[PDB]
């Protein structure tokens, strides 16, 4: 029933911005905290962005942080993710993921991500 | 009077910064008149001198500053617990800084005073070495809030900081005990046991810390004193918050560590029963086989002693038939 | 920034036994580690969380562990869907970060 | 009346009159100025130490006109700590330790305090005691002691009876740590004496600390009018301190176990060591005993009648056994 | 949970009240009516003689000493309306504290110990407690309580009892109770103290009878005193119609005092958990000094009888081939291994 | 619905005296294993017991 669908991909001249949006079905996303993974042609996992929506706080991966801008919107339930200044080293599969926190002591917390978009390309 | 009680002694210097909407300046000195004129400007300021075993220059921003000589003894005391006081003119808090070393468990501290006049924070501190790097780091780098705020902000992101390491020293602690629950689970020994109580040590002694903080954290959102300003008080509730969950940490960590070597403990005298089960069993096995060995080993060459039926094919199968009776006889209880 | 070195980088093995894969990291995360499946072309697969809990509807197969820093995951028996590259991640902190990927190949 | 302290060797008598104005300290061994005192309009605080005189208390006690009760209860030493109300005057009975280097005992003198009018009455046996705190923020004016009734006057009393709590806690956690270093590398009998006395007398501090919560939370409530309000969160943060001092001895109590258990496996620990040195020395001495007795033999028909470098051969058993006694020993890691 | 009802025993008839304790020896009626002006005593031993106190306008205090006489007890609880089952829990002695509110009156079962020196054992006797209308019937089980205080107090008009109805006289009696609790534990103190000197010191095998008779005695304090604690914050809390709403505060402090005494119980427990611990601890030492002595002597000799029987052998052949008198040159070997090996049990101080 | 708070929390403490029966039960088996056959296995057990005992008393007492 959850599901997350991204749109907003496809070919960028360098130093251009896009939009990526990532529609949410099956839930509500000021009720959990929506991830963007990144993940380059051939190469592992990255994170780049987090939101909560009901916070609004933000946290930003160093290699985006200044350019990239996530944000979301309640009342479309979809969340965004604008990209400016891309370049070359930019261009990768991009994913986007709802976690849920946990608990480990008092002190420690973390988060998982279960459900996954399906994804979307960028060059 | 005015005297020193720390061990601290190495090392000298002060540290202070100015920092404003739009100007910001920080220059690191030695001369205690240098800093004085301070006070008196609206920017807000942080002085910091990192070694109170000189006296005198506590002394002389004491008297320059018009604080009394009971917060300047309560400054130089290193063995006071964590408080907060409240005056008309400056507010004096204690707190303590805490170091850890994970190839060597003990735990470290040290004290620091608080106190905040206008738009002026003192902070005195016993040695080189802190945790108010990211709050230098936000004044230096044009980032956060810091520097549209007052120097009550700077009480708070100082307290911040301190809690922060809090935190790290925790992360530290969890790794520790891990690593040690592991240990103890399959490799249970001496050293194992000093390690454990090590740690009950330096846990009890980081609650009897926490404590402390807490009430003058509560002390600070609560009292509201007119020169705290009503505008910070949600952000000491928040480190107050932090507080409660260090001391929720430090009572679980307790217990668990407590707990972890009493299976260990009670589980002693069931290796003496081992030892006994190998000494007997070579005891009883081996003392009769000698004995009759000397039985026969008599010389006084009137035994029947002749070549008869041979002698030592016997002997060896009576050897066998008495270890073979002794072998059947044990383990009816289960025993090797 | 946290740096997580998981090894090998990649694993051969066949149907029915027993594959570990390891992560370091470079300083202090408490627990919040969890292991991920991206068969190629997919999206990944929340496989474990808490270094140690399986996330719901993943079989038994899959466990993980933590001593210390080191986190470990091992498939208890191979089944030929579980030849993929498993992740390995640390949320600690607000700033995310993976590991390279362990690929199992036949 | 008849007098129950073992406490005669001083006697002293000590008033102060402070208030916003300026403040003034008397020093005296008779009773010339201390009755003039009553009526001043200034709060004041007179200490008397010694009831072994008791011509003084029961002098005092007439002219202030308290009951008799009240006096044999100051001079009875056993009671244990009690309040008692009454319309005139509060009646408060409190205990306190101290804490010595080469001896490991509690010593417990009874302090009597006495509010009426401004002035505040405590009676104590011996000279010493913890009220140095709020005698000098009196003298050097600091705190908000001078500008407040007497009724802030016990509040700093008590808390300075709680600050001493503290300061011999510290005291305790100090022989903790002697202790410690003992048990860790000196395990003998006088170990565990000191380790029990210790431990009972976390005991008898943790069965101290329930009285004075009780007379706290008796002040806390009642609210008298003899208390002129603006106190109340006073006595609740005392509270909170007496809950945390039984917190922190109930820590101590639990570290101090733990030390008596880790002694204990210590002990028999040294006898599974023991046993281990001689069933290893045993069981690889025994068996090459019993293989030299075998040979020591003599019978008139023996086999090996000429073997070269026989007693070489029989070396070499020996040191095989104890080559295969010594591997079974580092397997079995008892050396 | 059920109405209710007598109980049926199977080797007794139906409608029999049993006395259930040991002690036949005592039986005497005490009461001390009293006012605010005027107060009277008297002990008989008629029981017409105590029954017109019903009615009495000032509160009476009627003390009867010896339950086994099963007839007054019956008399009197059918004189002043107490149920039977009442009754029976009055002679069951064999019972824990506890506190049952009726229309017309309080029952209250309530216990005091005796603590004896030179003699380790811990005795119980049960008191029972009624407070109706303006009275107060108080069955003891023989001669000796608690409340001596309370009496004389009444006798001599010290204190503000005679200002007051039985609802205070009931606060007196359970007061001096409790009063005498921290009297027993003191007692107990002074037992622990005792045998925490003979356990370091002495540690023979009739103190560990000892201890484990303190253990029990403990346990039978820890059953008794939280009841009696329940039974405090019953009347505290759930202020039946009989206590006059202004005796409240006085059962609080009570109520404080069983807390008290609860706790220091609990602790008591511990101390002497960690005695029986010490003394292990001990016995295991002296078998440790036994262990020390046997191996350092079968260290130092028994490798040397095997060297002896390696030596004492019998052969055609002499591989040996003695060289330079070698049978001393043997023996100074044998020394120089024992000296040795002593030294070596002395630097592990094993000796 | 008063009512019905009450029945739900007459069923938790009808479980926990249903609880305390197990647990006695385990207490039986427990005390006579220890006292036939002492080993480390025993020892575990009674320790976990005691742990488990403690946890029930914390819960019961609030
Ligand atoms: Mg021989």
């Amino acid at each position: 029933e959850v599901q997350l669908v991204e749109s907003g991909g496809g070919l960028v001249q360098p130093g251009g911005s896009l939009r990526l949006s990532c529609a949410a079905s099956g839930f509500n996303v000021s009720y959990y905290s929506i991830h963007w993974v990144r993940q380059a042609p051939g190469k592992g996992l990255e994170w780049v962005a987090s939101i909560s929506s009901s916070s609004g706080s933000t946290s930003y991966a160093d290699s985006v942080k200044g350019r990239f801008t996530i944000s979301a919107d309640t009342s479309k339930n979809t969340a965004y993710l604008q990209m400016n200044s891309l370049r070359a080293e930019d261009t990768a599969v991009y994913y986007c993921a709802r976690s849920y926190w946990y608990y480990i002591w008092s002190y420690s917390y973390g988060n998982a991500m279960d459900y996954w978009g399906q994804g979307t390309l960028v060059t | 009077t005015l005297v020193y009680t720390g061990k601290y002694r190495e090392d000298f210097e002060i540290e202070v910064m100015n920092y404003s909407i739009e100007e910001f300046r920080e220059f690191k000195t030695t001369d205690v008149e240098s800093v004085l004129p301070f006070r008196d400007s609206s920017t807000p300021t942080w002085i910091n001198i990192t070694g109170i075993h000189r006296t005198d220059v506590v002394q002389r921003v004491g008297e320059f500053f018009g604080i009394h000589p009971l917060v300047l003894e309560d400054i130089l005391n290193v063995h006071q617990r964590p408080k907060v006081e409240f005056f008309e003119n400056y507010v004096f808090i204690v707190l303590k800084m805490f170091t850890y070393d994970k190839n060597l468990h003990e735990l470290e501290s040290e004290q620091v005073s608080l106190i905040l006049t206008k738009n002026c924070v003192l902070m005195f501190q016993e040695k080189i070495g802190d945790v108010f790097d990211p709050v230098r780091e936000r004044i230096r780098y044009n980032r956060g809030i810091i520097r549209k705020k007052r120097a009550d902000y700077l009480l708070y992101s100082l307290i911040d900081a301190l809690v922060d390491d809090y935190f790290v020293l925790l992360e530290k602690i969890d790794d520790e005990i891990d690593v040690l629950e592991e240990e103890v689970l399959e490799r249970p020994e001496k050293e194992t046991v000093q390690r454990t109580h090590q740690l009950k040590r330096n846990l009890v002694e980081l609650r009897k810390t926490i404590w402390p903080l807490r009430e003058v954290l509560s002390s600070l959102y609560r009292d509201v004193p007119p020169l705290i300003e009503k505008e910070t008080v949600p952000y000491f509730r928040d480190v107050y918050d932090h507080t409660i969950q260090i001391a929720d940490t430090v009572e679980t960590f307790r217990d668990i560590v407590s707990g972890l070597l009493d299976v260990y403990l009670s589980s002693v005298s069931n290796k003496t029963n081992e030892v006994m089960k190998v000494l007997t069993i070579i005891a009883t096995i081996f003392m009769p086989l000698t004995f009759i060995a000397g039985i026969y080993g008599m010389n006084f060459e009137y035994m029947p002693e002749l070549r008869w039926k041979w002698g030592y094919p016997v002997v060896l199968a009576v050897m066998g038939v008495i270890a073979v009776i002794m072998v059947v006889y044990f383990k009816k209880k289960k025993w090797l | 920034d946290i740096q997580m070195t998981q090894s090998p980088s990649s694993l051969s093995a066949s149907v029915g036994d027993r594959v570990t894969i390891t992560c370091r990291a470079s300083q202090s995360v408490s627990s919040a580690v969890a292991w991920y499946q991206q068969k190629p072309g997919k999206a990944p697969k929340l496989l474990i969380y808490s270094a140690s809990s399986l996330y719901s509807g993943v079989p038994s197969r899959f466990s993980g562990s933590r001593s210390g820093t080191d986190f470990t995951l091992t498939i208890s028996s191979l089944q030929p869907e579980d030849f993929a590259t498993y992740y390995c991640q640390q949320s600690s902190s607000s700033l995310i970060t993976f590991g390279q990927g362990t690929k199992v190949e036949i």
